[PDB]
């Protein structure tokens, strides 16, 4: 009863002051994007989410509009000023195929191997942390292909055969892919609209 | 022209925004490494009389370099930065001033330096024969042009 009761504060608390109103603080316009990470978020905290998948959003769109400010105000929201629960990850540093070691360690029998993996020991520090991939396309496609075990399912075997669970994990991942096409659309859209 | 047609009676934003804005998208392919830079400095060519304070710059350090390593009192007339700014090239800027006064001024004072044409304390002025041409003085009325031989 007191756990219910803990609950049902934490709803009345959300429902007083969401995600929306706290994003609208700091970033400003991007109505449909607060409103779907808004959604999304509030669909993984009222607990219908399905608990195998982790939720993963791409943020697109051009420089400087709130890709990243949304991905730090979504981590902020989360976990507060906890900073193991904000796994950032500027994938600008990633940008050949080797560099999914900085992921998951390094085999028995080479440098950096006792150390294990960067991203597995954060995320065994939190399974449910805010993982935010900043500018995903910088990095190699193969380093990316890392990411479909750590999105399908949420795991990620580190170098020494540790795997993590990860599927409570809000991945983001900003990207500036399509950012001409997009801004293009919408200073089109606004002109037929004005 | 706008001050002699008065006489006879700063890099613009549009040129940022039309012009410098498309060279750097091209050349750097990503305006999120350039919505990142706070300044953007732009550094202009020089102008005449910088040409000649960059000469004045250049053979003032080489006087301060005759004077403490050697005592050499180096000297020159303002018709030395005239003829100098003339090997001055608007594509290589001002290291165009330090060759050409590492030519004609410097290489003289170290051949007149290995031939110990220059003892301690003289004074030295460069002056326009334009050639220029070094001359030792000792009194008030004595200005020998110092014979450098091959
Ligand atoms: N919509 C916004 N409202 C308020 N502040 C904003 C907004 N968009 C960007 N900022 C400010 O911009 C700075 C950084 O912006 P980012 O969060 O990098 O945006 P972005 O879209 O990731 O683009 P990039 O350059 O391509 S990675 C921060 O100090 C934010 O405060
Ligand atoms: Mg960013």
């Amino acid at each position: 009863k007191y756990q219910e009761k803990q609950r049902k504060r934490e709803a009345e608390e959300r429902r007083r002051f969401p995600l929306e109103q706290r994003l609208k603080e700091h970033i400003i316009g991007q109505e449909s994007a607060i409103a779907t990470v808004g959604a999304a978020i509030r669909r993984k905290e009222n607990g219908w989410y399905d608990e195998e998948h982790p939720l993963v959003f791409l943020f697109l769109g051009s420089s400087g509009i709130g890709k990243t400010e949304l991905a730090k105000q979504t981590a902020k929201y989360m976990h507060k000023d906890a900073k193991k629960g904000f796994i950032r990850l500027d994938m600008s540093e990633f940008q050949e195929r080797h560099e999914v070691a900085k992921f998951i360690g390094s085999p028995p029998g080479y440098v950096g191997h006792e150390e294990g993996g960067q991203l597995t020991k954060k995320l065994k520090q939190c399974p449910n942390a805010v993982v935010l991939f900043d500018q995903v396309d910088k990095a190699h496609p193969d380093v990316l292909t890392i990411m479909l075990q750590l999105f399908d399912e949420g795991r990620l075997t580190d170098g020494k055969g540790k795997t993590i669970d990860c599927k409570d994990a809000i991945f983001i991942m900003t990207s500036n892919v399509a950012s001409d096409e997009i801004a293009q659309h919408a200073l089109q859209l606004r002109q037929e609209a004005l | 022209e706008m001050s002699r047609n008065r006489i006879a009676e700063t890099i613009s934003k549009n040129f940022k925004e039309n012009v410098i804005r498309p060279i750097l998208k091209a050349h750097f392919r990503r305006d999120e490494f350039l919505g990142r830079i706070n300044e953007i400095v732009y550094f202009l060519p020089f102008c005449h009389s910088e040409l000649i304070q960059l000469v004045n710059k250049e053979l003032n350090f080489w006087a301060k370099r005759a004077k403490q390593r050697h005592n050499i009192t180096l000297l020159w007339d303002r018709e030395v930065a005239d003829v100098l700014v003339d090997g001055y090239n608007v594509h290589y800027g001002a290291r165009s001033i330090k060759h050409e006064v590492e030519r004609r001024v410097v290489n003289q004072l170290a051949a007149a330096y290995e031939q110990d044409l220059l003892p301690g304390g003289c004074t030295l002025r460069i002056t326009v024969e334009p050639k220029l041409r070094l001359e030792i003085i000792d009194k008030d009325s004595k200005t020998r042009r110092l014979d450098i031989r091959a």
